[PDB]
Order: structure tokens, then C-alpha cells, then sequence
């Protein structure tokens, strides 16, 4: 029977029972392209990986069996996808298993900004006390009122499309950026649309990124951008670390003119409050790269993964694949 | 059942209960 | 006439337009035994805020006052009753402030679900994580907020706001008011059912948003606590009476209850040095400001400044256009 | 057994099996005040009646065992409630039953106007023929973009709300006057509130109106009132047929200061198309007042009514009924 | 240059724009043996509507045609694949009228619910309704909307405006889609089948928001009318070779289906008097005008003339925007 | 099983079947 590895990772509770009577199922725990074991190298025939490792060219010109990758998640901007497919490789990954969860965490950072919850919270635990009236005007000074503001994203996909819904429940003004879309998308939300990158960043108050990490968008808020937002803004980020310049943004927040920003993913991970550039910046929040999780999320996303494996093994390549991303490149 | 090829086998994921088998 | 700001020291607002018709003061105090002689003995109206009560032995010592105004919307740190019968009005500001607290409402939500405070607060202890196994670990307990019940105790103002807002997440919504109407719910397409316990029956998480009356004092009880299903939230924001903290704190420990956030407590300042809920796992709490805004605060203010020009250069109650004692007034 | 009488109807399949074993059940299908026989106005102790007889303060004189009266519906301006306190008679209703039925319809009319859907069918059965697209042009000439239109409403009830809240789906800016409510009533549904009718109707496209027929507002819409509205506006009416003058309504519709009107209840009924001053006015929709009927709603309101009968024999009054109307006025 | 409108008779929104770069001329002709002999061989672009079909045979007999531009989001009735090898460029409007035909066919469903049309015509024959029992019998049918199914076929621009519209109302949405990737439904929070037979079992009424490709002719047949349900409804507003009128006609006069609002039909012009819906109860009938706007005319109109003009001081098909037979161009 | 107290027993209201019966 065949063998099956799992790149970086240790638990394999989920995938066992399904791959146990048609392959061979390992794993290798490796952090590094030069942490796999030669077994793997020449006698595998299938892998599983997650966002933590990257697989270059040279690395895939190691591999003398591999014959499919399967992604566990949306993103596969870590795997070069173009040489896959002149060695003759197929890359899968599960498209939309966690769009509502990422959406909902997208609204509470969102929230946290304009009616300041994190940051009221961790004044209390410092031992801050507030008694009076106006002690309670200066410890919360800055929230703002959201009917009325305006909400721009840059990328209206599965996620984009999420939040723009929710966001109008609470009074919000939407306009969205998106080159590589249709005519008449807008039409059926409702929605408002822009041509240019530099008109959404004129006229926005809040600016969320939704948008992929392809090779035409590496630092795109760079520092020649950063200068073009309104006066008092701010800024989320949930899609990837690549997209945003750390050293521009942080001389942004100590000037004031950002007023804030929360950071799900960044340039280097993992994220330490004591190391980078964001050392000592003012009106930060930063989360472990989790907007993804749930009970039922983890679940599903694992299983359908092995099955993509199953039907590769036990049928032919590509015609029994459902999620093939390099079926152009592929030879 | 799942095949140990942890090759590398290093000890930086200190991931849950404390082992202390004999 | 002489206008008194009972607890407070900043009259920036209502300075410039009570100044051609009263003489406008402040005594900052922090207790009915603060509050100076010539107050007492020469004041027409006064300005309060929620951090100091008012009974009948208190209102007696006043020897000239004729309306109170109250900067927010509850009024239950005054006794309407006893002020009727000595013949002095009690207005207030209803609704300046409905969408700031629905929205602090819906954020507590979000973050007993969506952990964020909890992972933010992690990382500044000097938590690291790498691998995918210790993220699953750290944020361990996060649901999926499509298909839960969503229950909510009160149905005004603010328990409107909520109701829509909650909708566009997937949530089902009931709620449980007996002093409303018939058909309020058909409107706004929403489950009504007529006992608090079959409310705390089938719901996943428990929302208050009703008033501090006589009749709900101590609401969830140790009695009513072990009705809940296993494994709850509960968010309060309206008022801290209605909760005992003695017995939510034994919930919490023992694992009944998932998580609580709390915005207002039964003992003011909150200290998490202090009180029962010294040493509560999954708690989260504010320091009661859930109504503050840039916009709301000036116009709250300018609101109940002009309510008292309005009593001094006209009649009592007719001028008055948000009065709660007018059955009591004799 | 006491006797029970259904003043104007034939049919009491559903009112029969519940009260059989505590009273009489009788009918007597009058249209008028004199047509009721001797024997009810003597030996009566409850009634029940719909929306097409008339009671006075002479007519209730006469009754000498009358105890309560319960109306099936919403609408309770047929009855004088005053009077009938101080003869010591209380007036019950069903106050929701039919509130989500009275909202779609009220939908389906203003859609009618905007996108002229009955009017085409209509012409079609006449024998019209259209082929070319210059043809189609001119036949449906007038239709109009939802999209940006204001929509007003005068009385924000239980029926009120409902409308605001479907009208929003489709782009509609809607404005509301009640000069009853409360204040931040429009905060929580986020509406924008006017404090004068004159404004309204300065500023308003469609108006709809949802108010009750007190003593206060007879002939709302007078031949003053009717000049202060835009040129070429919409009118549309489902609440009462004495809050609109139709002697003013039908000069209006031919000078073309209004576009079109939609009517469901009127001054004089049955409406005939061939009697009245609407006997030649263009673009008018009328129903035979039917905005309630609906399978469940029929059979809802006839059972809570039949119940409320009971309570009342076998309880005391008013402490044993639930919608009592003239309870300040009852001695 | 000369540019023709086949299909109609006036210019004078696209004179202004086309009169400098082109000659414009108009035809008006209902067939394409009506077409005149200069127009067939001094012609490098036209414009023409949905009232007049083309086929591989009639492309060939012009001698100069470059492009053609359809002032519409719809393009069957002309051959795609013909026209690429013979070099000819195809264009549209792809969304003008988005908005318009949403409303028109909630308007429609609203209409078989809640019976407005039969009743207003009801009125004008005469008939007169005074007690409430022939109020009961002349609206007899009406139904309540909260808590029905509907079934929606094709998730395109149209269809995702119609789905949205629809939950206001306390509808229950379906969608049936083949061509789309995974996880639309999810954004939308709508409910997705993998069957057509599946969707018709559990669907109180179906409306048709697909395109009129090759496969899908007659989608609507003898055999799948029989698996809907018992007293359903149907909408189409699409186009008319998705629906077999000689089968839906006897499902009427049996009962089977409840009612029928049509909008587009097999031929046309529609006439009550002809055809197998001669004598059909329970339907109604709009002569294909769920399109037209007083905005939405002109501004369609504007654009299909812009598309000419670039293609003449440009080339193809590098400056033209929505091209429809870019990959069978040669 | 109601009781007909149609006193004025006119005939403006035709709602309904046709009754033959004899
Ligand atoms: N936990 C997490 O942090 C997490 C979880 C899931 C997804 N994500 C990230 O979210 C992002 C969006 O996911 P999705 O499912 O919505 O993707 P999607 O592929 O469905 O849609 C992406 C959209 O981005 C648009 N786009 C591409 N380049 C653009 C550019 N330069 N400017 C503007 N728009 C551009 C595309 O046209 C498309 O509309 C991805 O980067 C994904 O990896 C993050
Ligand atoms: N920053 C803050 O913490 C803040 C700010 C504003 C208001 N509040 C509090 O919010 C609460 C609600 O304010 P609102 O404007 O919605 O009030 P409201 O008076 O408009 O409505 C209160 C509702 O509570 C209902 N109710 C009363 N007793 C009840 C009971 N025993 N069980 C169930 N329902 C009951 C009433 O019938 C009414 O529907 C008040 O207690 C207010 O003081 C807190
Ligand atoms: N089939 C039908 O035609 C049908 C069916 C049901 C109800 N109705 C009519 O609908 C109307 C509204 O019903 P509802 O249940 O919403 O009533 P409701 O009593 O719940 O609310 C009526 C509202 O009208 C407001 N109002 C009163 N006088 C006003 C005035 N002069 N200007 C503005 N607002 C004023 C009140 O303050 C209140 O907000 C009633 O007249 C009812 O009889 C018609
Ligand atoms: N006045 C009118 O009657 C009028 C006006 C405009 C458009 N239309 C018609 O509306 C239809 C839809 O327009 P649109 O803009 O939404 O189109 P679109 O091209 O944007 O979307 C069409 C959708 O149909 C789906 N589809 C195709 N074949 C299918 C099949 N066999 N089963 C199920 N789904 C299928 C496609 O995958 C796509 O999702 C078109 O036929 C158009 O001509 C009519």
C-alpha cells in the first residue's frame, strides 16, 4: 500500500480512519524543508500541509514519487504553483469551510475599535480605578459613533461578501475595490463601487483587506500609500502577513495619523510584543493567527481532505479531482 | 497507528498533558 | 435662582445656557451628608448623575427644591413615589444613548464566542505559540454562532436594537415581557413566550435588558440559576441589582456556566482584587460605560439643561415634556 | 341559557362547538339597526359583530340585557365606546390577528404603481397588440426606479412597522409622523422621524396611511391638504375610507398633480366603478376591501372572539377579560 | 463607416454619439429576408434587439461585418459559435435592468399570495360583494407567505437580487445551480440542492432565473411537471423555451397547479385568444415588458453606442469590454 | 344547530350553492 505523509503536523485522529485500508498513513512534524526524512523523499506518493511551511522549486525537484498535494485551507500561496505543474504535481485545497467564522471575527475587531471593550478591560486588570463621572469620560476617551461612517474593502470574494452584509445592519456606508470582477455585481447588493485604489482610500473612515497574495500586490500599503488614508483612521487585517508594510505602519501610529489597528496575521510569525518593529507602537491589537477556528470547522476541514486523497488514489488525475487550482499549468 | 517518522526529533511544542510513563 | 450640580465638577454645557436665568454651582459630592448648607435652604433644581441615591429621609432635609432632573434613563436611585407627595418633579433624558449600548451589547457577544479579549490578553503575558496543535489548544472553546438561541429578558428600547442587529448572524430570537401589548411580535417577526422559565428552558445565551422595579429585585437568583442549560452565557448590562454575584460565582467555578461579561455591578468601583467574584474563571468586565460617545455625551447634556429653563420660565408639569411622577404629583 | 346573537352574518360553524355547552347560539344576517328582531333586543346577553353595522347611542339604548360586545377585528370605530360606558357594556377586540396580511398587501399596491403590472394585464384582455419595441415603450410609459424614492407614513403602528421594515429591502428612504409616541421610538428601527404633517408631504414621493378614525382626524386628506403634496406622487389607502375626501381626490387625478392612487377602503360601500366621484378617473386600483382575508387568519380570529364570550359568562367583568377598550370609561 | 439598426426606427439618443466617426441608418425590419441590399454590403457594425433571430446562413450573406453589438443582457438568438469562425465580434449590455426585473417578479409572487389583479378585474365586469361570506368566497385562495418554500433556478445577477428580497418577507430560500464553485450559499447564508428532482419535491413555488443554452431546452417537460408538488406555483420571466406550454396548460384545468404568471412566451406577440393557453384558468400574462425603465432605457442605449465607437478607432477585440465569443474568434 | 332569528327574511345575499332541494 502507499504512503501518505503528513508534512508538519503530530495528530492524525480524523484522517486515520478514513486512509487506513488504501494507503499508509505518517507523519513528520517538520518545521523546515530540511527537517523530512529521506523515506518520505523517495516512497511517498501523497501529502498533507498546513500554512506553517513553505515548498519552493528546488524543494519540489527533491521529491522523486509526489504525485498530489492537498491543502488544509483556502490560502495556497505558499506552494509555487506554476512549477508544480510542469513536474507534474496537483494541488487541491478546501475552498470555503470557515467563511463565517472568519467573517464573525472580522466584525468583533471591528467593534473593539470604535466601542473600546480590549482595551477598557485591560485597564482594570492593571489595578486602574474610575469612580467618578469624569474619570469615566477620560479612561474610554475616543469612541465614536458608527451610523454614519464609511466602510471600504479592498476584494469582494466569499469573505468580502460576508461582511459587506453584516456591516449594514449597523448603520455603516459601503464601497468595495475589485479589478478582476464582472459588470453589475454591485446591482445585486446594492453595494457601491470604485475604479481606482487611491478614490477608496480618499473617501474612507475604516479600511478592511480581503484580498489574495498573489506577485502584483506584495506591500501593497506601502509607505507611499499610507499617506494617502484620511486623517484619523483605521485599519484591519485578516487575510495575510505580506500585504502590509510593519515599518510603515508604525511610525503611522506614533505620529496619530492612524488611530488605530488590529492585526490577525503578520510579516513573521510567530508574533511577540517584545521583538519587531511594532515593539513600542500605541493602539495595537494582535490575535495568534485564529480567526479560523471552530469545533465544527476543524472538523470538517479535515475530513474532506482526506477524501480528496481516496478519490486520487483509487481513480485518475484530474479528471476525479473537485478543487484543482493548477489545472492550466498542469501537463 | 500513525508511523513516527519524526526524524528531527526535537522538543519545541510542548503541546499538552505531562508524561510521566516509566 | 440658584441651579445645583449635585455630583460633579464640570459645567462647560450647561453654563452658557442656564446663565440669564439661574446662577449655576456644583458641590462634587460623593454622599447625601456632602451636600452644602446653602444648597439645602436656596435651591430650585438639581442635576444628578447615577452615582449617588436619594431617599425619603433626603428629600425631607430640601426646603425649596421643585424639579429634579436625571442625565440618563433610569431613575431608580430615586424615590418617585415619596418626591410625589412632597411636590417635586423628576424628568429625564429618554433615548440619547440607544445605539451606543446596543452596540457595546453586541460586542460582548462576539467576544464570549469569537475569543479575542481572552487571546489578546494571553499574548501580553508572554504566551508563544507556533505549531498548529498549541492554536487549537490556546483557543480552545470557540462555537459556530449559526443555529443558537439567542434569549432576551425586556423588550424596549434597547432590546429592539439588539433583536435586529442579531439576525443578520444567524441567531433565533426570543424574548419574554409581560407588560407589553398583543401582536408586538408578529412586526417584527419575532418567538414569544409568557414564562420566565421556559425562556432560561431553551436558550444558549441570556441577555437582561429589562428595569430595576420592586417586583425583580435579584432577578437570577440561586434558585433560577440552576435552570439554565449546561453550559450558558450570560451578559448583563442594564443594572446590577439584578444579578447575585454569590451564587453566579459558584457557576462559574464549578463549570455550569461557559463565560459571563459583565458591564455593571451590584458594588461600585469594581475591583477584581475585591467582592465575590475575586477569583472567577472566563470574566470579563467593563467599568460601566457602555453609553459614552464623542456625540451622545454633548447632546444628553445640552438636553437636560434646557429642561430646567423651560420648568423656571413656565408651569409645572404642563412645560414638562418627559415627567414620571406625573400620577403622583399632587 | 343565556342567549348569545351574531348581529350581521349567516355562518357559525366555528363559534358553535365552543359555546354550546354554556349558552344559546343565535344570527340574525341584519344589514341595518332595524332590522334586529324583538327577541335579541330583549333576551341578549353578548354579541357579535363585524365591520358592516353601525351602533349608535339610541340604537344601544334599546337593548335592556346587553352586557358585553366583542368585535371581530382590529377596528372599533362602528361602535360608540363612551356611551356604551356609561350604559355599563364593555367592547372587546382582536387586536393582531391579521397584522403580516395587512403588511403584504399593502406591498403589492405600492409595486403596482411603480412597476405597472395590472394595468398590462388589463389592456391585454381588452385586445391589445403589441409587436415592436416602440410599442412596448408607449403601453407601459410611466414606470419608474424604486431606488432612491422616498416613502411616507402617516401613523407607525403594529401595521406601520411591519411596512417600514420590507420597505427598506428594496431601497426605499422612509419617513414616519405620530405624534402619539414616544421619543427614540425611530432610534431603535433607525427611521427618520418629522414633527408636522406639512413637512410629509413636502417631502415625500408615496404616501400611505396606517392611522386609526378617532374624532380628530376626519377628512385627513381634504381639498387644502391635497395641494400641499408633489407633483406627480402616489396615494395609497388600506386603513379607513373616511380619512380621504374623494370629491377632492378625483380633480387631482384628472389635472395630473397625482400619478396614480390605490384604494381598498372607501366613504360608501359596496364600491361600483359606475356610481360615485370616482365614476371616470384615470389611473385608479380599487379592491373590495379583502386586505385581511387569508385560510389561517379567518379561522384565528373567529375562535379568540368565541372565547372571549365565555370568559365573560363564566367570570366577572372586566377582571376576566384580556383586550377591553372602554375600560376608563365603564362604570 | 455605415452602422444599421436592424430592428427598429429611432435613432436619437445614439445620433449624437455616432455622428462624427459613422454614417447611422435604420432598417426596421421583422425578418432577415426584410433586410435591404446596400445593408448587406456596406455595413461594418449593427444594433438590434430580441425580435429578430440570426443563423449561420444569414451571417454569410453579409460581406462587411465586423461586430455586433446587442442592446440586452440576453443573446440566444444568435449563433455564438458561427460567428467566431467567420470573424465576426459579439457584444452586450450585461446588467442595465439588474434591479427592474427583481421587482418585477416579486411583484408577480406577491400577486398569486395576496390576489390584487383577479380581484381588481373582478370589479370592473361588474360583480359587487356587500356581506362578508362573498367577501370569504370572491377572495377565496389566499394564502399565508411566513413559513412557505421557495425554489429558485439559476443563482445569476438576477437571481441573487430576487433571493434577498424574499427573506424580508419570512420566505424559506432554495437554489439549484450547477455551474457555480463551492460556498456561494454559505456568504449568503442560503441553502444549496444537487438535483433538480430534489429541489421540485420540496418547493411550493418555482421561479426561472437560468439561460437558454442548449441543453436545457424545454427544461419544463410533460414527465418533470408531474414531480411538483400539489398546488404549486410558477413564475418565469427568463425566456420562453424553458417551459412546454402544451403541458402546463392541462395541469391547470386538472388542479395540479394552483396559478401562473408568465412573462416571456414561446411565440410572440401573446394573445389570449390563440395558442394552447386559449382557455387556461388562474393565469396572468404581461407582454415582456419586466425590463423597462424611464432610466434604464436610455442608459442602455448610450452604452451600446460607446461599444461601436471604440470599435472603430480601436481594435478588436483588445478595446472592446464585454465580449461574449472571444474564445471562438479567430 | 343556530337558531334563525331572520326576521326580515329578504334575499340580498346569493352566497353560495344553488338549492334544489324539494
Ligand atoms: N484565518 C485567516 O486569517 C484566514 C482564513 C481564511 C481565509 N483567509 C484569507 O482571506 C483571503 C480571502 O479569502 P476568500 O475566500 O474571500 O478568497 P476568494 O479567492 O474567494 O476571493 C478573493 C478576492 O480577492 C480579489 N482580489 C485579488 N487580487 C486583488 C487585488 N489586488 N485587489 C483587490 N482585490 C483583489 C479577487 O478578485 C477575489 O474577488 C485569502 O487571502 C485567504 O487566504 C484568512
Ligand atoms: N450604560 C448602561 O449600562 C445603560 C445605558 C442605558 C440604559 N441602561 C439600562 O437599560 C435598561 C433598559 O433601557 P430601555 O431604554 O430599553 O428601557 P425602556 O423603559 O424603554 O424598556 C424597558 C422594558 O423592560 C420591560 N420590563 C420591565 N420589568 C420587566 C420584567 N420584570 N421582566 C421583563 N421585562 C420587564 C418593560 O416592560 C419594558 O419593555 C434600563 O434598566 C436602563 O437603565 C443601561
Ligand atoms: N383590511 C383592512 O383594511 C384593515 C385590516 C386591519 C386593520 N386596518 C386598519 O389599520 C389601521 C391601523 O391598524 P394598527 O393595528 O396598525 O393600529 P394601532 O392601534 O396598533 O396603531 C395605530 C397608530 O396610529 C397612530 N395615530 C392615531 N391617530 C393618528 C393621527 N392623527 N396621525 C398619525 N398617527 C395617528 C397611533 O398613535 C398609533 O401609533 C386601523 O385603522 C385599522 O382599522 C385595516
Ligand atoms: N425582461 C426580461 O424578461 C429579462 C430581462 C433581463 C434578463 N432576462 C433573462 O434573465 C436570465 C438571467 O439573467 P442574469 O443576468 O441573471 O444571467 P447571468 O448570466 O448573470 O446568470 C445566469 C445563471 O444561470 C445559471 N444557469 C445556466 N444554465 C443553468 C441550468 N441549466 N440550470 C440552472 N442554472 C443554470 C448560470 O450558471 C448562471 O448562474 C437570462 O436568461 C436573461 O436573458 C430577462
Amino acid at each position: 500500500r502507499p504512503l501518505v505523509a503528513l508534512l508538519d503536523g503530530r495528530d492524525c485522529t480524523v484522517e486515520m480512519p478514513i486512509l487506513k485500508d488504501v494507503a499508509t498513513v505518517a507523519f513528520c512534524d517538520a518545521q523546515s524543508t530540511q527537517e523530512i526524512h529521506e523515506k518520505v523523499l523517495n516512497e511517498a506518493v501523497g501529502a498533507l500541509m498546513y500554512h506553517t511551511i513553505t515548498l519552493t522549486r528546488e524543494d519540489l525537484e527533491k521529491f522523486k514519487a509526489l504525485r498530489i498535494i492537498v491543502r488544509i485551507g483556502s490560502g495556497f500561496d505558499n506552494i509555487d504553483i506554476k512549477s508544480a505543474g510542469d513536474l507534474g504535481i496537483a494541488v487541491c485545497n478546501v475552498p470555503a469551510a470557515s467563511v463565517e467564522e472568519t467573517a464573525d471575527s472580522t466584525l468583533c475587531h471591528i467593534l473593539n475599535l470604535y466601542r473600546r471593550a480590549t482595551w477598557l478591560h485591560q485597564a482594570l486588570r492593571e489595578g486602574t480605578r474610575v469612580q467618578s463621572v469624569e474619570q469615566i469620560r477620560e479612561v474610554a476617551s475616543g469612541a465614536a459613533r458608527i451610523r454614519g461612517e464609511t466602510l471600504g474593502i479592498i476584494g469582494l470574494g466569499r469573505v468580502g461578501q460576508a461582511v459587506a452584509l453584516r456591516a449594514k445592519a449597523f448603520g455603516f456606508n459601503v464601497l468595495f475595490y475589485d479589478p478582476y470582477l464582472s459588470d453589475g455585481v454591485e446591482r445585486a447588493l446594492g453595494l457601491q463601487r470604485v475604479s481606482t485604489l487611491q478614490d477608496l482610500l480618499f473617501h474612507s473612515d475604516c479600511v478592511t483587506l480581503h484580498c489574495g497574495l498573489n506577485e502584483h500586490n506584495h506591500h501593497l500599503i506601502n509607505d507611499f500609500t499610507v499617506k494617502q488614508m484620511r486623517q484619523g483612521a483605521f485599519l484591519v487585517n485578516t487575510a495575510r502577513g505580506g500585504l502590509v508594510d510593519e515599518k510603515a505602519l508604525a511610525q503611522a501610529l506614533k505620529e496619530g495619523r492612524i488611530r488605530g489597528a488590529a492585526l490577525d496575521v503578520h510579516e513573521s510569525e510567530p508574533f511577540s510584543f517584545s521583538q519587531g518593529p511594532l515593539k513600542d507602537a500605541p493602539n495595537l491589537i494582535c490575535t495568534p493567527h485564529a480567526a479560523w477556528y471552530s469545533e465544527q470547522a476543524s472538523i470538517e476541514m479535515r475530513e474532506e481532505a482526506a477524501r480528496e486523497i481516496r478519490r486520487a488514489i483509487t481513480g485518475r488525475i484530474p479528471d476525479s479531482l473537485k478543487n484543482c487550482v493548477n489545472k492550466d499549468h498542469l501537463t | 497507528e500513525a508511523l513516527d517518522l519524526s526524524m528531527k526529533s526535537v522538543p519545541w511544542l510542548k503541546a499538552g498533558a505531562l508524561d510521566l510513563s516509566v
